[PDB]
């Protein structure tokens, strides 16, 4: 009789109603990703705009219930969900162009073929043809045309479209009483109707500049040791006070710079740690595996796997006679359906996400009994950041000893724990920077305090500023470098990727100070301690029914995020990167480039 | 002295919807719950003030057997003490039951690839359902105060809703085969006795 009332008998009916066509959906997806055929391939468009239909009459349904007149919290979230009505309030001819834009941007970026016609042999495919010629190759002017010609073709064509996509997403996001495209993107960190928790849009800004000043000499310390180091290889293309040339960083763009540790090692006499070389002898198969990392989720007091994952869970490749790609995920096909489908292969890397991917079915299985809606993570940075904790506490040695990964005596010395923080290291710090530098000149451009003439010389400015990275060559208006990256031409966000970094390492330290351990922080597991599970199984329950805040001050005790524990971490490599940089220069001079002769 | 036919009341190739409930009156037949015991297939086996050695010496006027199906995280709901949205408005257990309350999973019998909507269950109700009665209607449910003259709209709908049984559920969602036997006494001869 009521406003509340009514929309609680709205979702009851939607919620009894969308679980039937999202797991037709899931199986048919499911039964598609078995089996790559034109038989099945309109199935997926079937599911899709029969719950897409669905999903659209509901979402116009529910505009007619105001948000000021609930006070139930449950429902507000529930409510404010289904509200979103997106690109629908666009009309109908330019949602049609709009439609037809992303499609051509994804169509050029996926058939994209980038060549060098004088020379016939120089002609390779994307996987594993264009993207390993990134990966493992020494040559300057060999990379250096692989970097260029990519973005001098696919990125050329973008432009005209890209231009006609910000303002046409700037139109549709000033009509759902928002103001840019980036305040649309930033909106899921924030918070409201919450008393002492409460984040506001503007206030992102300010905490990650904050955090970015406090990493500041820790990075720089790591830039000057592996500028001092890649000068070996490179003697007649740097300056040893200018900056980081951006086709030699270990991929296409630089994201990561974990394919640069071959070239960095400090000890190079050491045996690094092989699992590998065990595996193969061991008569590990994906069977066995699964049933020792049962064990480690027992070990702490997390409960028991169910039968049916066992008989419809898909391990091992089905040889050639049908394909299958199996890009990184887990499965949850809902109705309390649990699977795994992975690609297993003989190498170091698969005992990890083994373990990775029992974790995020763990989180799945945590809050799997909260409504329909509220399934998931606190905010988009929670759900990755569960499943990396899991991997770090099982690859130390003193776990691996006790399941026979590492020899019953091998070693412990400061010429293998070193080694190992400077992997580490590699992909982690390699890539803040970047990350906060590309979603900073993506608002600026949204927000319009770059005029269009400014668009390619802005970029490169904060580019070689804040990250000590330049250009090979120079790029004037009629390119387009940012949209040269998969998630700019498919318009996904970025910032997750920045936050997830920062969450994981409080997480980690608050567990091991709880699980009452001495020593270094990057020494430490968690096993057999039934405290430590208990800790993280009281945040894993929430699900989206609480603030992000709150969720992470019921684990470490803090409202807010920081780099002390990251800091902390790193603290004996930084003590030793300190100590190698005593002769060495340290800071970058922006007024350099290899161009500039 | 013939047997008497738990066959039709345990192995039926098709059973009831919940909110039709089907109830077999037992009257005169030599139970023998001793193999019930010793089947090794029943997932849940409880009873409220009598007991299962209990259950040989007693014997008892009549036998409500009502047998339906529902989902397997949901029996717990079929106990005096409960709520839910069956036990207000699909069939409910009054605080003084007095008998037993067998359930047992049958994912491969009652449940085909591809789904099995042949069972059903009410959604929306204007009020609760007092002890042992059963409701059957298609009528139209107002939400607001409009009103809607028979037609699904603006806060109209409609009621019943039919469960999705695969074979691939879980076991939450799988299906369950309950018959409640109601005990009671009367003031009739009982002859009902194992």
């Amino acid at each position: 009789s009521t406003i509340e009332e009514q929309a609680k008998t709205f979702l009851d009916k939607f919620n009894h109603e969308a679980e039937d066509l999202f797991y037709q959906s899931s199986l048919a997806s499911w039964n598609y990703n078995t089996n790559i055929t034109e038989e099945n391939v309109q199935n997926m468009n079937n599911a899709g705009d029969k719950w897409s239909a669905f999903l659209k009459e509901q979402s116009t349904l529910a505009q007619m219930y105001p948000l000021q007149e609930i006070q139930n919290l449950t429902v507000k979230l529930q409510l404010q969900a289904l509200q979103q009505n997106g690109s629908s309030v666009l009309s109908e001819d330019k949602s049609k162009r709009l439609n037809t834009i992303l499609n051509t941007m994804s169509t050029i970026y996926s058939t994209g073929k980038v060549c060098n016609p004088d020379n016939p042999q120089e002609c390779l495919l994307l996987e594993p043809g264009l993207n390993e010629i990134m990966a493992n190759s020494l040559d300057y002017n060999e990379r250096l045309w692989a970097w260029e010609s990519w973005r001098s073709e696919v990125g050329k064509q973008l432009r005209p479209l890209y231009e006609e996509y910000v303002v046409l997403k700037n139109e549709m996001a000033r009509a759902n009483h928002y103001e840019d495209y980036g305040d649309y993107w930033r909106g899921d960190y924030e918070v409201n109707g919450v008393d002492g928790y409460d984040y506001s849009r503007g206030q992102l800004i300010e905490d990650v500049e904050h955090t970015f000043e406090e990493i500041k000499p820790l990075y720089e310390h790591l830039h000057a040791y592996v500028r001092a180091k890649l000068m070996n290889a490179y003697p007649s293309y740097i300056s040893p006070i200018g900056c980081l040339p951006a086709h030699l960083l270990g991929d296409m763009w630089g994201r990561f710079w974990t394919n640069l540790y071959s070239l960095t090692v400090p000890f190079g006499q050491k045996p690094n740690i092989d699992v590998t070389d065990a595996m193969v002898d061991q008569a590990w198969d994906a069977q066995r595996i699964f049933k020792e990392a049962e064990k480690f989720f027992v070990s702490v007091g997390l409960p028991n796997m169910t039968q049916g994952f066992w008989e419809n869970s898909m391990l091992t490749d089905p040889g050639n006679v049908q394909k299958a790609v199996c890009h990184p995920t887990a499965w949850d096909l809902g109705k309390g359906d649990f699977r795994i489908l992975m690609c297993t292969k003989v190498t170091m890397d698969d005992f990890l996400t083994a373990h990775h991917e029992m974790g995020h079915i763990q989180y799945d299985m945590a809050y799997a009994a909260q409504p329909f809606l509220l399934r998931n993570g606190a905010n988009e940075g929670f759900h990755e950041a569960v499943g990396e904790i899991m991997s770090l506490s099982a690859a130390t040695p003193k776990h691996l000893k006790s399941i026979g990964l590492l020899s019953p005596d091998f070693q412990e010395d400061n010429e293998t724990e070193i080694n190992f923080l400077l992997k580490q290291a590699l992909t982690i710090v390699g890539t803040l920077p970047f990350t906060y530098m590309l979603e900073k000149w993506r608002w600026m451009v949204f927000k319009g305090e770059i005029p269009k003439d400014q668009w390619m010389k802005k970029w490169w400015e904060m580019k070689r500023e804040i990250v000590g990275v330049v250009e090979p060559v120079p790029h004037d208006e009629t390119y387009c470098d940012p949209a040269s990256l998969f998630h700019v031409s498919n318009d996904y966000s970025f910032i997750r990727y920045y936050t997830r970094t920062l969450y994981q390492f409080q997480f980690q330290e608050a567990l091991c100070q709880a699980a009452k351990h001495e020593g270094p922080l990057h020494k430490c597991d968690i096993s057999n301690s039934t405290e430590a599970g208990q800790k993280l199984f009281n945040m894993l329950r929430l699900g989206k029914s609480e603030p992000w805040t709150l969720a992470l001050e019921n684990v470490v005790g803090a409202k807010n995020m920081n780099v002390r524990p990251l800091l902390n971490y790193f603290e004996p490599l930084f003590t030793w990167l300190k100590d190698q940089n005593k002769n060495s220069f340290v800071g970058w001079s922006t007024d350099w480039s290899p161009y500039a002769d | 002295t013939n047997l008497c036919p738990f066959g039709e009341v345990f192995n039926a190739t098709r059973f009831a919807s919940v909110y039709a409930w089907n109830r077999k009156r037992i009257s005169n037949c030599v139970a023998d719950y001793s193999v019930l015991y010793n089947s090794a297939s029943f997932s849940t086996f409880k009873c409220y003030g009598v007991s299962p050695t209990k259950l040989n010496d007693l014997c008892f006027t009549n036998v409500y057997a009502d047998s339906f199906v529902i989902r397997g995280d949901e029996v717990r709901q079929i106990a005096p003490g409960q709520t839910g949205k069956i036990a207000d408005y699909n069939y409910k257990l009054p605080d003084d039951f007095t008998g037993c309350v067998i359930a047992w999973n049958s994912n491969n019998l009652d449940s085909k690839v591809g789904g099995n909507y042949n069972y059903r269950y009410r959604l929306f109700r204007k009020s609760n359902l007092k002890p042992f009665e059963r409701d059957i209607s298609t009528e139209i449910y107002q939400a607001g105060s409009k009103p809607c003259n028979g037609v699904e709209g603006f806060n109209c709908y409609f009621p019943l809703q039919s469960y999705g049984f695969q074979p691939t559920n879980g076991v939450g969602y799988q299906p369950y085969r309950v018959v409640v036997l109601s005990f009671e006494l009367l003031h009739a001869p009982a002859t009902v006795c194992g």
